[PDB]
C-alpha cells in the first residue's frame, strides 16, 4: 500500500469519478518541508501538511502538471512519485520510471522509436500500398 | 494620518524618443519586426499594461493617466456635439415648432450627389435627420439659443485640453504612490458626497433656478424672444416669484425645516407633462435634491482619518459563519475573508465588477426612458425614442461581456490560491461542475419552453389549427405575475390599496391610468400584456441564460478543467492546447469571451426587436379628435409575433419597405449601408469558418510570386493567428449585423416617425 | 453594326431623365455631356460598348492612364524594397520608410516602362527557379 | 564549408529550402549534422539557425579575407 | 494510442522532454549530436497528442513527430 | 525634435498622408469635374 497524508481539504467536484473505482487510478505522494497552500489539479486550493504527503488524482497528467509546474518549480520539492493503481490493488510506480528525472540523461535508456534517418526521407505512401506499413514506420 | 497624499516627482521624463520606438513597453516587441505578426502584436498588447511591467505602482499610474486622455477624448466628443446643434443644426427653428421640425444637426457637402442626404427636415432646413435627442436635452436644460450651445462647446475644448493636463502632470510630473490608489474608504467618500452628490445638487441648482422657469415660460406658450436670458431669474428676484410664489420668501423656510412651502417648484407629480409629454422638470428638480441628500449622507459612511464610519476590510472579515442569517450560513467559516487581496492588487477584478454595473445601469436608463420620457417632445419624436433604447442597450451588453472578460482575466493572473483557503470564492471555484451542470440544464428548459414552443406555433398555423397555438385565443399563457405588478403600480397612485399617495399620476402610463398624447401622437399609454408577451420574456431569459453560460463557464475554467488541467499556465488568450485529448480548440478563456460576444448579440437582438415591434404595435401612433389611436403597424404583435414565420414576414419583411425602398431620396445612406451591414457579415464568415493552415499555405505561392519579381518584403507576410483570426471574425460579424439592424431602425422610423 | 445602341442625344428614354433630372451642379453639366459623347441604350442609361473602330481612344485613353498609373506605384515599390535588401536592418526600413530612397524611387518610376523593359532584356527582372524558396514537392 | 561562408540549403523539407544562408561555425567531431547556419529570414516558428551536414549545402561565396 | 517518432536530426536539447504533460519522452546517451544525448517515448501509450513536444522542438524541420492514432480513455484525456 | 520627425516617417503616418493627399485630389476632382465618365474624359464641356 501507498503511505501517506492526505491534504487538507474541503471537498471539490473535480475528484475522482467511476473510471477511478473501475478502470485506474492515479496517486502521487511528496514530501514537504513545512506546511503549505497549494492548489489543486482540478480547482480549489489544498494545504499539504508537515510531513509526507499523498493525493489522489484521476489523471497522469494531474500529476505530472502539480509535481512539474507547481512541487518543483514554486515549493522546491523533488522527491514526488506518481503511480497508477488498478481496481485489483496492483500498484505500479510510473514517475521518475528509474528514479531519474526523464529530462535528465541517465545511463543504460534505450533508444525507442527512433527513426535513423530524416523526416524528409519518409517514403511515399504509394510506395507501401496495402503493405499495412506507415512511411514513419518504414525501415 | 492613515490617508495622505503621497507621489514621485518627475518619475518619468517627458521625451519624443520612444515616439520612434514601436513596441517599446514590450520586451518582445522592442527587438523590431520580422513578421508581419509583430504589426499586429503590437496593437493587440498597447493597453495592457500589466504585461508591460510587473510593478503594480507604475501600472496604477499609467491607468490613472490613461483614464484623463479618455476623459479628453470625451469633452472633444461633447464639443463636437455642442458645435454642431450650434452652427449646422435647425435648433432655433425646432425650438419655436418642436412638433413641426424634425432635429437635424449633420450637413453634407456637395460633391458627388451625396447633397441628396440633406432632408428636408423642416424649418427651412436641409440636413440629416439627428436620432440621439441632443435638442430634446438642451431644451430641458433650458438652453433657447445656438450661442449658449456655442460656449458650451468652447467649454468642452477647454474642458479636454485641462483633462489632456492632468494625464501628463500626474503621470510626467506627479505619480501617486502604490498606497494612494489603495485608499477605498478615502475613495468612496470622495466618489459618493462629491463626485455624485455635489453633481446632483449643482444640477438641482441648474433645473431650479434655469430650466424650470425657462421650460415653464416655454409650456405656457411664450415665444423665444419674450422669455429672460437664464442669469435674469437670478438676478430679478421678482420674476422667479411671479412663477413660483415661494420665491419669495428666500431660503427661509429651507433652514427652519418648513420645506413644505417649496411645494411649487419641487413637486411630487408623477405622470408626464400634458404640453411636452416629458416627466415634470418640478419633479426631477426634487429628484436630484433628494439624490444630493442621500449620497451625500452615503459619503460619511467610510472611516478615512477620524475613527468613524466604517472599514472594509472588517466588514469582509465578519461576512461568514455562523455570523450570517441561519439560512445563508453555508458561504462556510471563512466567507468573505480574503476578498480584500483581490481589491488590494487587482485593476481586473474591479474593472470587471465596473463594467457589470455599466451595464446594469445603461439598461435601466433604456428601460426607464422609453416609459417615463424624462425630455419634453422625446416621446413623440418616434425616431429618436426607439434609437435611444437601442443605442443603450447594445452599450450595456458590450460593457457585460467586457465585465466576464476581465473576470476571467483577474482569474488566470491575480488570483492566488494562498489568499483563497475555504473562503467563498474558493468554495464557488470547488462546486464549478454543480454551478454549470445545473446552468446548462436550465438552458435547456428554456430554449425547449421558449423557442420550441414557437416553432410549435408555426407548424399549428400551417396545419391550419389555430386553437391548437399557444395564443390569446388558443392555449394561453398569461403573464399572470407581470399583470399583478402592473395593477398594483396603477394603484398604488390612486389610479395593496393606495400604497403611495403622495404621486398624483401614474409614475408609469406603461403600467395604466390613461393615456398621454400632445402633437396628435402617442407619447405613453397602458402596455398590456399577453401571451405574446409571456413568449417573448421567456425567449429574453433563455438568452441571457445561456450568455452567462458561456461566460460563466470561461471564468470558473479560466484556470484549467478536466481536460487541460494547466490552463492558467497557457493563460488568458492562448488558441489551443493541441489536437490531442480528441481536440481542445477554443479552451481559453478568451474563447469564452469570443463565443460570449455572439449570444450577447443574438439576445440583445431580440430584445430591441422585440421594443421596436411592441412600441409600434400597441404603443406609438396617432390619435384623432375622437381619441381613438392607430397605431404603427396596427396591433400586428398579438397575433404575428407568436410565430417566427410572423416575425419573418410582418416584422422584418414588412417594416423593411422603408430601407430597402430608400434609393434616389434623402434615406439613401441608410439603404446604402443597410447593404453594408449584410456584406460584412458575409465577410467575417470567412474568418470563423476557415483557418490559418490553408491562409499561411496560400501566402507561400503568393510570396513565391513576389520573390520571383525581386519584390518580396522583408517583413515577411503571416496569416492571422489563430487568436487573431477568431477575434477579426467576430469583430466583423457584430458590425455587420449590428450596422444592418441600425440602417433597418433609423431609416424606417425617420420616414414613418 | 450595333443597332440597338443610339447616341444619347437621340434616345427618347434619355431626354426622359434629362429633364426630369435636379437642377444641381450634379446634373446640369453631366447630362450634356453624356448625350454628346454617350451612346444610350433603350433604357435610356449611357452604355459602353468595345465594338467600335472609332472613339478607340475613349478606350485606350484610360486603360493607358491607368495602367501607367498602377505599374508607378509598383516600380516604386520594387524600387524600393530592392534598395533596401542591402542594409543592415531591411525589416526597420518597411515600418519606417526611408525618404531620400523613396523619393529616389518615385522619380525613377516615372519611366518605369523603359526601365521595366531594359531589366527584362538584361535578366535583372526576374531572379531564377532555383534561387527562390520552394516547399518540397 | 567553413565559418564565414554563404552557402545554399538543398534540404527538401527546410523552411530555408534553396534559400540562403551564412555558415556559423562547423564541428570536426562525427555528429550526423556539423555544419551550423543562421539566416536573415526566421521560420515559421521563429528560428533563424538550424543544423545541416554538408552534402546539404552548396556553396556559393566564400568567406572573406 | 499515438505514435511518436523522433528522427536523427534532434540535439539533443531537452526541450520536448520538458514541454509534455504526460511524460512519454526521455533523454537517452547518444552519439550522433554534440549534446551525446537524444530524445525517446517508451512511453507514447500515456500520449494524448498535445503536440507540446512538437512546439517546443527548435530543429528545422522537426526531429520529434506525433501521428494520432487509435484512441484510449487515456489518450483522449477523460477523467471519466 | 529629430524623434518627432523620425516618428513623422513610421508606416501608419505616412500611409495616412498619403491616403490623405490622394483623397484630397480625387475629392477635388468630383468638385471641379462632376460626372466625368468612360468615353467623356479629357472632352470638351458641351
Ligand atoms: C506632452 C507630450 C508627451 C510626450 C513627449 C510624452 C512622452 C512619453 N510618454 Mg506620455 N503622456 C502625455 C504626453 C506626452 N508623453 C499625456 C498628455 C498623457 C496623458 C494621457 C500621457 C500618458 C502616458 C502614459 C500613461 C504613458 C506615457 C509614456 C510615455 C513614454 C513612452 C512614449 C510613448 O507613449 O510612445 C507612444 C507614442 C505615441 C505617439 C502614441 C500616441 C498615440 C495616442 C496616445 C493615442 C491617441 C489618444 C490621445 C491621448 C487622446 C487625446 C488626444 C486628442 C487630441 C484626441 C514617453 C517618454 C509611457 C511610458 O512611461 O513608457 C513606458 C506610459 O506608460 N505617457
Ligand atoms: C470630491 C472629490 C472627487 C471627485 C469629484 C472625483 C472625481 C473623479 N475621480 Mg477621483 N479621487 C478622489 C476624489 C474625487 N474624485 C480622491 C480623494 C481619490 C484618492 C482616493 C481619488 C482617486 C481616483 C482614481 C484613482 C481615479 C479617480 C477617477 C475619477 C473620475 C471618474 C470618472 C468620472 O465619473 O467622470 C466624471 C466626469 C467629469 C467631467 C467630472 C468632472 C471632472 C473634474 C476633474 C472635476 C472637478 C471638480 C472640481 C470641484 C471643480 C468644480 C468647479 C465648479 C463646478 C464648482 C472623476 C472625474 C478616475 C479617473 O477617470 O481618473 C481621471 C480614476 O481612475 N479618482
Ligand atoms: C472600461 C473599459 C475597458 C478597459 C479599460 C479595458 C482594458 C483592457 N482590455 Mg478589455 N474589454 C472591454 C472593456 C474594457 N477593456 C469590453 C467592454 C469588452 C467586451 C468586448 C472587452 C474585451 C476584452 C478582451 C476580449 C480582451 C481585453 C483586453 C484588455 C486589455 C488590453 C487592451 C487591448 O488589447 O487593447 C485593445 C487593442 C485593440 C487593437 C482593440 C481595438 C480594436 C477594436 C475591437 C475595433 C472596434 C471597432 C470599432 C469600434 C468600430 C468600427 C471601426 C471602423 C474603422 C470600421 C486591457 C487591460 C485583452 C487582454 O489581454 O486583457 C488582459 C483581451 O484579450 N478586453
Ligand atoms: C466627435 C467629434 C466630431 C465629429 C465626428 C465631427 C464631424 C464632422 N465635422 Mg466637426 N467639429 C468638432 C467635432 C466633431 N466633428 C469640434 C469639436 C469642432 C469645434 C472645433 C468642430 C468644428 C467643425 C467645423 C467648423 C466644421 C465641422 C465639419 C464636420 C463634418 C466634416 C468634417 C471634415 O471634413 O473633416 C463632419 C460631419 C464641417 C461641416 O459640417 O461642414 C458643413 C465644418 O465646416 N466641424
Ligand atoms: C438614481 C440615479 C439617477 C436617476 C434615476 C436620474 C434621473 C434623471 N436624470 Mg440624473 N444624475 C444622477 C443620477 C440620477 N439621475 C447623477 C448621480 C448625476 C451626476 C452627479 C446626474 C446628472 C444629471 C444631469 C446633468 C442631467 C440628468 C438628467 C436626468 C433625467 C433624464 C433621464 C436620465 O438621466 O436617465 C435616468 C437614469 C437612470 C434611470 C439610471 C442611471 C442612474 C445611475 C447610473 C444608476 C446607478 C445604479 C447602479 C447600476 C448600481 C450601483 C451598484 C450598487 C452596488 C450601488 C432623469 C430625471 C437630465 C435632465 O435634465 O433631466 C430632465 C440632465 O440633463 N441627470
Ligand atoms: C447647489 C446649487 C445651488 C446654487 C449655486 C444656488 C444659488 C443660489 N440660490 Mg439656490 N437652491 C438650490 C441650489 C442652489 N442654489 C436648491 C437645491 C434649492 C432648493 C431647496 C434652492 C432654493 C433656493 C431659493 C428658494 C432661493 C435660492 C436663491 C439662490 C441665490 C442666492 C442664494 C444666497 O446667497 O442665499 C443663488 C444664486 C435665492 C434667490 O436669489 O432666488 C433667485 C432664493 O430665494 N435658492
Ligand atoms: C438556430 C440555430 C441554433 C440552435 C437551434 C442551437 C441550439 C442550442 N445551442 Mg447553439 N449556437 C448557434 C446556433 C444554434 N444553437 C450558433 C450560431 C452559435 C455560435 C455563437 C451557437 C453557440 C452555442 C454555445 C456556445 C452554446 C449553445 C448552446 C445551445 C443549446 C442550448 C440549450 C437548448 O436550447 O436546448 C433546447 C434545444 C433547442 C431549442 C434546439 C431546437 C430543438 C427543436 C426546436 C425541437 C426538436 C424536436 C425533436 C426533439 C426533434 C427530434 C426528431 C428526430 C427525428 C430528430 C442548444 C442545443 C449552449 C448549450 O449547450 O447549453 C446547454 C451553449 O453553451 N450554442
Ligand atoms: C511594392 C508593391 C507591390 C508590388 C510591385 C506587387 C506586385 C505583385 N503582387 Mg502584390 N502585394 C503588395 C505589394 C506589391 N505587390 C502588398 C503590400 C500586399 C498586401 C496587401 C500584396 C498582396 C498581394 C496578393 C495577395 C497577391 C499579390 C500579387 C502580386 C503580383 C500580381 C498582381 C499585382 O500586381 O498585385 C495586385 C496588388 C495587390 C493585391 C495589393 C497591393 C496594393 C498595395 C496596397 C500597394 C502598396 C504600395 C506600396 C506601399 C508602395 C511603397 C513604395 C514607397 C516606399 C516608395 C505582382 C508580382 C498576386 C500574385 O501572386 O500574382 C501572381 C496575389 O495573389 N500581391
Ligand atoms: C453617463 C455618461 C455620460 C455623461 C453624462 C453627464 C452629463 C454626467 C455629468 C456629471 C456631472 C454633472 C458631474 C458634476 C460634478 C460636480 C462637482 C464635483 C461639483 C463640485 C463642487 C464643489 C466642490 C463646490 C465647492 C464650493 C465652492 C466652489 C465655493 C464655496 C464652497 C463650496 C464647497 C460650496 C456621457 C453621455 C457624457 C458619456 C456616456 C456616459
Ligand atoms: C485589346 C483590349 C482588350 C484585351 C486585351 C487582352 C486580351 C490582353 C492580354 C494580355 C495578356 C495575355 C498579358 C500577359 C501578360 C503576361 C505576363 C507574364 C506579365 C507579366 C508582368 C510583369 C512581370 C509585370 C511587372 C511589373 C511592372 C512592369 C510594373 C509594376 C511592377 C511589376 C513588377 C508588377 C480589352 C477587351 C480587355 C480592353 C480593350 C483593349
Ligand atoms: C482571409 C483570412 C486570412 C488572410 C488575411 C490576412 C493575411 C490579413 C490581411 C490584412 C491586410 C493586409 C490589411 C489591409 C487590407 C486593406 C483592405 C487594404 C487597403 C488598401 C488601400 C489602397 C485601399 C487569415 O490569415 C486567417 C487566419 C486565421 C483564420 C482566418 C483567416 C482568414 O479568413
Amino acid at each position: 500500500t501507498l503511505e501517506g497524508q492526505t491534504p487538507i481539504f474541503g471537498g471539490g467536484t473535480g475528484g475522482l469519478l467511476t473510471k477511478a473505482e473501475r478502470e485506474e487510478k492515479y496517486v502521487i505522494t511528496w514530501t514537504s518541508p513545512k506546511e503549505q497552500v497549494f492548489e489543486m489539479p482540478t480547482g480549489g486550493s489544498a494545504i499539504m501538511r508537515q510531513g509526507k504527503n499523498k493525493l489522489e488524482i484521476a489523471r497522469k497528467e494531474y500529476g505530472i502538471a502539480l509535481g512539474g509546474q507547481q512541487l518543483r518549480a514554486k515549493f522546491k520539492i523533488n522527491d514526488y512519485k506518481i503511480y497508477r493503481v488498478y481496481p485489483n490493488g496492483e500498484t505500479q510506480m510510473i514517475h521518475p520510471a528509474d528514479g531519474v528525472f526523464p529530462e535528465k540523461v541517465n545511463q543504460g535508456r534505450p533508444k525507442v522509436r527512433y527513426v535513423d534517418r530524416n523526416i524528409g526521407s519518409n517514403p511515399s505512401p504509394a510506395k507501401l500500398k496495402f503493405s499495412g506499413v506507415q512511411p514513419y514506420d518504414a525501415p | 494620518q492613515k490617508v495622505r497624499v503621497v507621489v514621485d516627482n518627475d518619475p518619468v521624463p517627458t521625451s519624443p524618443e520612444l515616439w520612434a520606438k514601436p513596441g517599446h513597453f514590450d520586451r518582445t516587441l522592442a527587438r523590431g519586426p520580422k513578421t508581419t505578426t509583430w504589426i499586429w502584436n503590437l496593437h493587440a498588447n498597447a493597453h495592457d499594461f500589466d504585461t508591460h511591467t510587473s510593478d503594480l505602482e507604475d501600472i496604477s499610474r499609467k491607468i490613472f493617466a490613461a483614464h484623463f486622455g479618455h476623459l479628453a477624448v470625451i469633452f472633444i466628443w461633447l464639443s463636437g456635439m455642442y458645435f454642431h446643434g450650434a452652427k449646422f443644426s435647425n435648433f432655433e427653428a425646432w425650438m419655436a415648432n418642436p412638433t413641426g421640425v424634425k432635429p437635424s444637426a449633420q450637413v453634407v457637402w456637395s460633391l458627388v450627389g451625396q447633397d441628396i442626404l440633406n432632408a428636408d427636415v423642416g424649418g427651412g432646413f436641409h440636413g440629416i435627420q439627428i436620432t440621439s435627442g441632443l435638442f430634446q436635452l438642451w431644451r430641458a436644460a433650458g438652453i433657447t439659443n445656438t450661442f449658449q450651445l456655442y460656449c458650451t462647446a468652447i467649454g468642452g475644448l477647454v474642458m479636454a485640453a485641462i483633462m489632456l493636463f492632468a494625464g501628463w502632470f500626474h503621470y510626467h510630473k506627479r505619480a501617486p504612490k502604490l498606497e494612494w490608489f489603495q485608499n477605498w474608504e478615502a475613495m468612496m467618500n470622495h466618489h459618493l458626497a462629491g463626485l455624485l452628490g455635489l453633481g446632483c445638487l449643482g444640477w438641482a441648482g441648474h433645473q431650479i433656478h434655469v430650466a424650470l422657469p425657462v421650460n415653464k415660460l416655454l409650456d405656457a406658450g411664450v415665444a423665444i424672444k419674450d422669455i429672460p436670458l437664464p442669469h435674469e431669474f437670478i438676478l430679478n428676484t421678482s420674476l422667479m416669484a411671479e412663477l413660483y410664489p415661494s420665491f419669495a420668501k428666500g431660503l427661509v423656510p429651507f433652514f427652519t425645516l418648513q420645506w413644505g412651502q417649496y411645494a411649487d417648484f419641487l413637486t411630487f407629480k408623477g405622470g408626464l407633462n400634458p404640453v411636452t409629454g416629458g416627466l415634470w422638470l418640478s419633479d426631477t428638480a426634487h429628484h436630484h435634491l433628494a439624490l444630493a441628500v442621500l449620497f451625500i449622507v452615503a459619503g460619511h459612511f467610510y472611516r478615512t482619518n477620524w475613527g468613524i464610519g466604517h472599514s472594509f476590510k472588517e466588514m469582509l472579515d465578519d461576512a461568514k459563519s455562523p455570523n450570517m442569517l441561519p439560512f445563508l450560513n453555508f458561504i462556510g467559516p471563512v466567507g468573505h475573508e480574503g476578498l480584500d487581496k483581490i481589491f488590494e492588487t487587482s485593476w481586473h477584478a474591479n474593472l470587471s465588477i465596473h463594467l457589470v454595473q455599466f451595464g446594469t445601469a445603461s439598461l435601466l436608463v433604456a428601460h426607464h426612458m422609453y416609459a417615463m420620457p424624462p425630455y419634453p417632445y422625446l416621446a413623440t419624436d418616434y425616431a429618436t425614442a426607439l434609437s435611444l433604447f437601442t443605442h443603450h442597450v447594445w452599450i450595456a451588453g458590450f460593457c457585460i461581456v467586457g465585465g466576464a472578460a476581465h473576470a476571467a482575466i483577474f482569474m488566470v493572473r491575480d488570483y492566488d490560491p494562498a489568499h483563497h483557503v475555504n473562503n467563498i470564492l474558493d468554495r464557488t471555484l470547488r462546486h464549478r461542475d454543480v454551478i454549470i451542470s445545473h446552468l446548462a440544464w436550465v438552458c435547456q428548459f428554456l430554449g425547449f419552453h421558449s423557442f420550441a414552443m414557437y416553432c410549435h406555433n408555426d407548424t399549428m398555423r400551417a396545419f391550419g389549427r389555430p386553437q391548437d397555438m399557444f395564443s390569446d385565443t388558443g392555449i394561453q399563457l398569461q403573464p399572470i405575475f407581470a399583470q399583478w405588478i402592473q395593477h398594483i403600480h396603477t394603484a398604488a397612485v390612486g389610479a395593496l390599496g393606495t400604497t403611495a399617495p403622495g404621486i398624483g399620476a401614474p409614475v408609469s402610463y406603461a403600467w395604466g391610468g390613461g393615456m398621454v398624447a400632445v402633437g396628435g401622437k402617442v407619447a405613453m399609454m397602458p402596455i398590456a400584456l399577453g401571451t405574446a408577451d409571456f413568449l417573448i420574456h421567456h425567449i429574453h431569459a433563455f438568452t441571457i441564460h445561456v450568455t452567462v453560460l458561456v461566460l460563466f463557464k470561461g471564468v470558473l475554467f479560466a484556470r484549467g478543467s478536466r481536460l487541460v488541467p494547466d490552463k492558467a499556465n497557457l493563460g488568458f488568450r492562448f488558441p489551443c492546447d493541441g489536437p490531442g485529448r480528441g481536440g481542445t480548440c477554443q479552451v481559453s478563456a478568451w474563447d469564452h469571451v469570443f463565443l460570449g460576444l455572439f449570444w450577447m448579440y443574438n439576445s440583445l437582438s431580440m430584445v430591441v426587436f422585440h421594443f421596436s415591434w411592441k412600441m409600434q404595435s400597441d404603443v406609438w401612433g396617432t390619435v384623432d379628435s375622437d381619441g381613438i389611436v392607430t397605431h404603427l403597424t396596427g396591433g400586428n404583435f398579438a397575433t404575428s409575433s407568436i410565430t417566427n414565420n410572423g416575425w419573418l414576414r410582418d416584422f422584418l419583411w414588412a417594416q423593411s419597405a422603408q430601407v430597402i425602398q430608400s434609393y434616389n431620396s434623402s434615406l439613401s445612406a441608410y439603404g446604402l449601408m443597410f447593404l453594408a451591414g449584410h456584406f460584412i457579415f458575409g465577410f467575417s464568415l470567412m474568418f470563423l469558418f476557415s483557418g490559418r493552415g490553408y491562409w499561411q499555405e496560400l501566402i507561400e505561392s503568393i510570396v513565391w510570386a513576389h520573390n520571383k519579381l525581386k519584390v518580396a518584403p522583408a517583413i515577411q507576410p503571416r496569416a492571422l493567428s489563430i487568436v487573431h483570426g477568431r477575434a477579426v471574425g467576430v469583430a466583423h460579424y457584430l458590425l455587420g449585423g449590428i450596422v444592418t439592424t441600425w440602417a433597418f431602425f433609423l431609416a424606417r422610423m425617420s420616414a414613418i416617425g | 453594326a450595333n443597332s440597338t445602341l443610339v447616341p444619347c442625344s437621340k434616345s427618347p428614354a434619355f431626354q426622359a431623365r434629362m429633364k426630369n433630372a435636379p437642377d444641381t451642379y450634379y446634373f446640369n453639366k453631366p447630362f450634356k455631356a453624356y448625350a454628346k459623347y454617350e451612346l444610350c441604350g433603350t433604357d435610356g442609361l449611357p452604355h459602353l460598348p468595345l465594338d467600335r473602330l472609332d472613339r478607340a481612344t475613349d478606350v485606350l485613353v484610360p486603360i493607358g492612364l491607368f495602367l501607367y498609373v498602377a505599374g508607378f506605384i509598383g516600380w516604386s515599390g520594387r524600387s524600393y524594397l530592392r534598395a533596401t535588401k542591402s542594409a543592415s536592418d531591411p525589416e526597420m526600413k518597411e515600418i519606417f520608410i526611408d525618404l531620400p530612397l523613396a523619393l529616389q524611387s518615385i522619380s525613377k518610376a516615372v519611366l518605369w516602362p523603359l526601365l521595366a523593359l531594359q531589366e527584362f532584356l538584361s535578366g535583372d527582372l526576374t531572379a531564377r527557379d532555383e534561387e527562390i524558396p520552394i516547399s518540397p514537392r | 564549408v567553413e565559418r564565414g561562408s554563404k552557402v545554399r540549403i538543398l534540404r527538401r523539407e527546410s523552411y530555408w529550402y534553396q534559400d540562403v544562408g551564412l555558415v556559423a561555425s562547423v564541428d570536426k567531431s562525427g555528429i550526423k549534422y556539423p555544419v551550423i547556419v543562421r539566416f536573415d529570414k526566421v521560420n515559421y516558428a521563429g528560428v533563424n539557425t538550424n543544423n545541416f551536414a554538408d552534402f546539404e549545402l552548396l556553396e556559393i561565396e566564400k568567406p572573406k579575407a | 494510442s499515438h505514435t511518436v517518432k523522433i528522427y536523427d536530426t534532434c540535439i539533443g536539447c531537452t526541450q520536448c522532454v520538458r514541454a509534455c504533460p504526460t511524460d512519454v519522452l526521455e533523454m537517452v546517451p547518444w552519439d550522433g549530436c554534440k549534446a551525446a544525448q537524444i530524445a525517446s517515448s517508451p512511453r507514447t501509450e500515456d500520449c494524448v497528442g498535445c503536440k507540446r513536444c512538437e512546439t517546443a522542438c527548435p530543429t528545422d524541420f522537426l526531429s520529434i513527430r506525433v501521428y494520432l492514432g487509435a484512441e484510449t480513455t487515456r489518450s483522449m484525456g477523460l477523467a471519466y | 525634435m529629430q524623434h518627432v520627425f523620425k516618428y513623422l516617417t513610421l508606416a501608419p503616418v505616412m500611409a495616412t498622408f498619403t491616403m490623405v493627399a490622394l483623397s484630397v485630389v480625387l475629392i477635388m476632382l468630383q468638385i471641379w469635374f462632376p460626372g466625368l465618365q468612360y468615353g467623356t474624359y479629357f472632352k470638351p464641356t458641351p
